[PDB]
Order: C-alpha cells, then sequence, then structure tokens
C-alpha cells in the first residue's frame, strides 16, 4: 500500500552513481609492490679480515 | 642443534671464567646470541607469506 | 581498499536515505494520500472479518 | 547492492495484525508514564510505546498501569498509544553475537547489520540450584603474575575486582581477555572462554578506544562487547548487565566455558539509585535503595561452574568495583564483597607509586580460588604469598637496625616485588610466568642486583628458550613440575644466574 508507494517512488528514482577507483585510492592506503632490500654483504668477508686476524690472534688481552 | 652451540658456549663461558681472557669474547657471545635470538623472534614472528585472496 | 568500500556502501544507504524522505514528502502532497485511505478501509474491512 | 537489501527491507514490511494494544499515556515525565488500559498484561513485559520507544511494565496497579520507559523522554508524551509487545522482556542470545559491538536493545552498534542470535531469552534467569554446580577446577589465567600466582583465579567463581577509578581500571581485565587469546584461538573448547565485556557507563569515545585495542591484538573475534554509555539512559544501564548475562548463560547453557567482565558495577548501583528515586521509593544507606542488595545478588549468582548434569559449563565472573576513595567500608562495595568470592582489591598508593599493576596483597583473597591452580603453579609458587607477607611485615617493621635475617627478606622482598611488576596492555604467557615464580622461590633472584631485574627476566627467559625450550614445552604439557624437572630446572636457572 504505502509500501507500494514508497517502494516504487524510491527504488525507480534512486540511480546508484558513486566514486571512481581513483577517487577511492585516496581514502585507502595504495597497492604495494615487491619491497626488493637487495642483499646485504657482511663482514668477515675480503682479506681486510685475513691480515686482520693473523695479526690480531698474534695477541689478546686477559 | 641451536641447543648444542648454546650447551657448549654458556659451558664455556663458565670454563673462561677459570682462565685468563674475556677482552672480546663476551662481544663474540653477545653477537651470536643476538642474531640467534633475533632469528627466534623472527621465526615466531613469521605468519604465512601469502595473501588469503579466498576470502578476501 | 575492504574498509572504504564498506564506507562507500554506507555512504550510497545514507544518500538513498535521504532520498527515501524526499519520497515521502512527494507522497504526502498526492491525493494518493486520500485515495489510499479508500485503499485502507478496504484492506480493513477485509482483514477485520478475517479476524 | 544496497538497492537488494533495501528493497528486500522493503518487502519485508507486509501488515498489521489485531490484537490486545492500546493504552493511552497520561502523566508522564519522571522516566514513567501512566498508562490507561492495558487490562491484561504479562508482568515485567515489554511494551512498545507508538512513541517508537520501548519500557518494561513495572506497576500492575488496579485501574493503571505504570510503564518505566527504557528509553528516553523526549519522544514519549501525554495520550500516546501504547501497544503491547506481549512479551517479557528477552533479549537474543545465540553464537552469532561473538564479536560483534552491540548497545543494551542489542541493536548492533559495530553496525555490521543484523545479528545471528539462536534464541532469545528472558532478561531475569534465575541462578542454578546446589545440585547443578560442580567445584571448580579449570583455572583461569590472566598472563600477569601474582595475578595467577598470589591471587589464584579459577572458572565460574565471581571473583571481584575492586580498587579506585581510572587507575587504568579496564587495563586489568584487558589484559586477562588478551592472555587467553592463546588459549581462546585454541582448537580445544574446554580451553575455550568466550569473554563478553560489559561496558557500563563509560564514554563512549572511551568505548570506542577499547574496541579499537580488542580489534588492534585482534580479540574481537573471541569476545562480545555490550555497551550502555553514560551518556545512554539510566533505566536501559540498569537492565545492561542482566542482558548481558543472560547472552553469557547461552554459552555456559551449551556447556561451554565462558567469562563475563562486569565493568562497572557501582555504576550500575548509582543507575539502580536514579531509577529507585524516579519510583520514588524510599532511598537506603548511602541513598542507595533498599533491594540494591537484591539486584547485586540476583545478578552474580547466575555465574557459576555447573555440574556434569549441565556440561559443566562456566561463566566466571569479574565485576569491577569503583571505590570512591577506596571506601571499602561504603555500603555498596561491601555489599558486594560479601556477594563475591575474593577480593583483588588493587592498591592505588602503589599505583601511582610505580607498581603497575598494583595488587593490595593483603586486600585480595580468593576464597576457593587456589585449588584452580595447575600442580606447577601450585608448587612453584607455594608459600611466596607468605613470604612477601613476611616481606609485608618485614617493611613494617624496618621504619632502624636490620638483622641479617631480616635484611635477607628485605632484599629478596623488594627484589621480588620488582619481579611482580608487568608493562600495562601487555601480558606474559602463561608457560613463562613458571620459571619466573621458580627463579625467585628458589632463591636464585636473591643475589641478582636490583637494577638488573627488567633484564633478569627477559634475558631468562630468552636463554630458556635458546638452551632448551624442551623444558617449558615439557611443563606446559605435564603441568606439573617433576622432580627431575625441578631439578633440571634448578639446574638450567643456575646457569642463567651465571650469564
Amino acid at each position: 500500500n504505502v509500501i507500494q508507494d514508497l517502494y516504487l517512488r524510491e527504488l525507480k528514482d534512486t540511480k546508484l552513481a558513486p566514486s571512481t577507483l581513483q577517487d577511492a585510492e585516496g581514502n585507502v592506503k595504495p597497492w604495494n609492490p615487491p619491497q626488493k632490500p637487495n642483499l646485504p654483504e657482511l663482514e668477515l668477508q675480503g682479506p681486510e679480515a685475513l691480515k686482520a686476524y693473523t695479526e690480531q690472534n698474534v695477541e689478546t688481552a686477559h | 642443534a641451536k641447543s648444542a652451540a648454546n650447551k657448549l658456549d654458556w659451558a664455556k663461558v663458565i670454563s673462561s671464567l677459570r682462565i685468563t681472557g674475556s677482552t672480546a669474547t663476551q662481544l663474540s657471545s653477545f653477537k651470536k646470541r643476538n642474531d640467534e635470538a633475533r632469528r627466534q623472534l623472527l621465526e615466531l614472528q613469521s605468519q604465512p607469506t601469502e595473501v588469503d585472496f579466498s576470502h578476501y | 581498499w575492504v574498509r572504504y568500500e564498506a564506507s562507500l556502501r554506507q555512504l550510497e544507504q545514507r544518500q538513498l536515505a535521504k532520498s527515501v524522505i524526499s519520497r515521502v514528502q512527494s507522497e504526502l502532497g498526492n491525493p494518493k494520500f486520500q485515495e489510499k485511505v479508500l485503499q485502507q478501509s478496504i484492506s480493513e474491512i477485509e482483514q477485520l472479518l478475517s479476524k | 547492492e544496497v538497492s537488494s537489501i533495501l528493497e528486500e527491507r522493503i518487502k519485508g514490511v507486509s501488515d498489521e495484525a489485531n490484537l490486545n494494544e492500546t493504552g493511552r499515556v497520561l502523566a508522564v515525565g519522571d522516566g514513567i508514564a501512566r498508562v490507561f488500559g492495558l487490562n491484561n498484561i504479562q508482568a515485567e513485559e515489554l511494551v512498545e510505546f507508538s512513541s517508537g520507544v520501548k519500557g518494561m511494565a513495572l506497576n500492575l496497579e488496579p485501574g493503571q498501569v505504570g510503564i518505566v520507559l527504557f528509553g528516553s523522554d523526549r519522544l514519549v508524551k501525554e495520550g500516546e498509544l501504547v501497544k503491547r509487545t506481549g512479551n517479557i522482556v528477552d533479549v537474543p542470545v545465540g553464537p552469532g553475537l561473538l564479536g560483534r559491538v552491540v548497545d543494551a536493545l542489542g541493536n548492533p552498534i559495530d553496525g555490521k547489520g543484523p545479528i545471528d542470535a539462536a534464541g532469545r531469552s528472558r532478561a531475569q534467569v534465575k541462578a542454578p540450584g546446589i545440585l547443578p554446580r560442580r567445584s571448580v577446577h579449570e583455572p583461569v589465567q590472566t598472563g600477569l603474575k601474582a595475578v595467577d600466582a598470589l591471587v589464584p583465579i579459577g572458572r565460574g567463581q565471581r571473583e571481584l575486582i575492586i580498587g579506585d577509578r581510572q587507575t587504568g581500571k579496564t587495563a586489568v581485565a584487558l589484559d586477562t581477555i588478551l592472555n587467553q587469546k592463546r588459549w581462546n584461538n585454541g582448537s580445544d573448547e574446554s580451553k575455550k572462554l568466550y569473554c563478553v565485556y560489559v561496558a557500563v557507563g563509560q564514554k563512549r569515545s572511551t568505548v570506542a578506544q577499547l574496541v579499537q585495542t580488542l580489534e588492534q591484538h585482534d580479540a574481537m573475534k573471541y569476545s562480545i562487547i555490550v555497551a550502555a554509555t553514560a551518556s545512554e539512559a539510566a533505566p536501559l544501564q540498569y537492565l545492561a548487565p542482566f542482558t548481558a548475562a543472560s547472552i553469557g548463560e547461552w554459552f555456559r547453557d551449551n556447556g561451554k566455558h565462558a567469562l563475563i567482565v562486569y565493568d562497572d558495577l557501582s555504576k550500575q548501583a548509582v543507575a539502580y539509585r536514579q531509577l529507585s528515586l524516579l519510583l520514588r521509593r524510599p532511598p537506603g544507606r548511602e541513598a542507595y535503595p533498599g533491594d540494591v542488595f537484591y539486584l547485586h545478588s540476583r545478578l552474580l549468582e547466575r555465574a557459576a561452574k555447573l555440574s556434569e548434569k549441565e556440561g559443566s559449563g562456566s561463566l566466571t565472573a569479574l565485576p569491577v568495583i569503583e571505590t570512591q576513595g577506596g571506601d571499602v567500608s561504603a555500603y555498596i562495595p561491601t555489599n558486594v564483597i560479601s556477594i563475591t568470592d575474593g577480593q583483588i582489591f588493587l592498591e592505588a598508593e602503589l599505583f601511582y607509586k610505580g607498581i603497575r599493576p598494583a595488587i593490595n596483597v593483603g586486600l585480595s583473597v580468593s576464597r576457593v580460588g587456589s585449588a584452580a591452580q595447575v600442580k606447577a603453579l601450585k608448587q612453584v609458587a607455594g608459600s611466596l604469598k607468605l613470604f612477601l607477607a613476611q616481606y609485608r611485615e618485614v617493611a613494617a617493621f624496618a621504619q632502624s637496625d636490620l638483622d641479617a635475617s631480616t635484611k635477607q627478606t628485605l632484599v629478596r622482598g623488594e627484589r621480588l616485588t620488582q619481579l611482580l611488576k608487568q608493562n600495562q596492555y601487555s601480558p606474559l604467557a602463561t608457560e613463562e610466568q613458571v620459571p619466573l615464580i621458580y627463579a625467585g622461590v628458589n632463591g636464585h633472584l636473591d643475589g641478582i642486583e636490583l637494577s638488573r631485574i627488567g633484564e633478569f627476566e627477559s634475558s631468562f627467559l630468552s636463554y630458556l628458550k635458546s638452551n632448551h625450550n624442551e623444558l617449558l614445552t615439557e611443563i606446559r604439557e605435564k603441568g606439573e613440575l617433576s622432580k627431575e624437572l625441578l631439578a633440571s630446572l634448578k639446574s638450567a636457572t643456575e646457569s642463567f644466574v651465571a650469564t
């Protein structure tokens, strides 16, 4: 009755048309791609270490 | 595995007590413990690597 | 992304809510306001006889 | 989508039926209305006014009925038509209330739409008899040392938490919910509490912070939050604990373990006071009505550890009492204390004076708490309460010269007190609490200098896991400290002490 009038009028005349994905993006955290932090190269590598170790490990303190 | 390393380590800490030297021993012990403990917190930190797009 | 998606649905719903209010003001203007009293009357006649 | 859901809803409006309805409002305001008619009305019915608000019929009188408006008076007015719901006040109860904030009308204030609820159940329901009641055996673990040790807490019990306002009052309870994340996210339903946080009389903002914290710890999914904020109307506040307990009882009556924290029942007292006064029933001591005892007692005893017949359900109550100045003889606090098993009085002075969490060991008791404790936490924690009530004695009379016996106790005691403290909103695991208590009790922390106690704890735990988490796994499953484990632990702890 009142259900029908309201139903008809409301449903028919209401047209969705929301924000684009581009507009949406601002209101969200955007996609993150791979991070790719490389491979760090550590100490105790190179002949800096070797000469150091021969010499250093010739005398140590108590 | 890692527990073997630590059993020998701490046995050696209280042995190193009984001999001269400790100047850079504790820094070495600190370092291996540090990263080992970092890795333990990593290994507990780890959640599955994958987006559960089944529901999402 | 899911969160804002839910937010957009809520925003759509409140937009359609003020559109419902607009439709109500329109309904109460019409002499459907008069004519539907007859509909309620006959419906109540049927209803109360079904009691 | 939004159109379809709305359309489904519009379709779900379909016809009104004839039936005994209609009273007409007369004298109204003062939050009660006097309605004419409603000739046959069940007592304590829910009526819905055509002011679009509902009230609970209280006084059925010859020729008049006096509804009490459960909701705002603003919309109610004279000569309005009051329609009988026809049903006694019931609230939806079920399984789907889990992880949904709801208000007192059960309206989803999480706004995740309609709640899935198995049934509805009457707001007032009598407590189970003597025969359905099995003595407690399963513990509740809060993850906070001394709150499990010194204060032993077990399922079903009405274990009071009393203390002073906004001493992070909420936090003690939040930590409990958080520790039991581990067990509740378990697969054993005997190890699943379904915990209900009743937020009464708190700012809606504050509740929103709580909700956000709970969802940050992803704890929402095993817990319900019922909300009746300070702004929300006093009759709604009056019915708020009762309704929450009905929901709790559905879990309990699934035989499944549950817990309910009633924050803060003291604010229910003020509400019931308001209601009573507005019903102009005579006031009692401290102006709190004489049926205030009945109000609290009927609420509290619905929380219980039932027997095997009832499927051994629990509904562990933790009611949170807000003392005005630490007025421990105040009428409302004393009345609650008498009902409740134990007290968990929190020492405000110490709280301010940097003991977080601060537990007044003297004013903390647990009537039947200690047989809920698991054997590991009985053995390791054996006599630590006595020891720290020797610390209590020692520091009592410390205020000149100290005999070496006394000094030894003081050195241990002070250090042990440091050990009790925890970082607010970050509780420890149950497994972890066993060694820490072991250390101090077995006197390993006697020597540890005061400054390094915090270091000792973290390092000790890291040590234990790295050296042998095998021990901890054993104590995790066995839950009893064997002689071999005790010796092994003594050895291991001594090993940590060395480093």
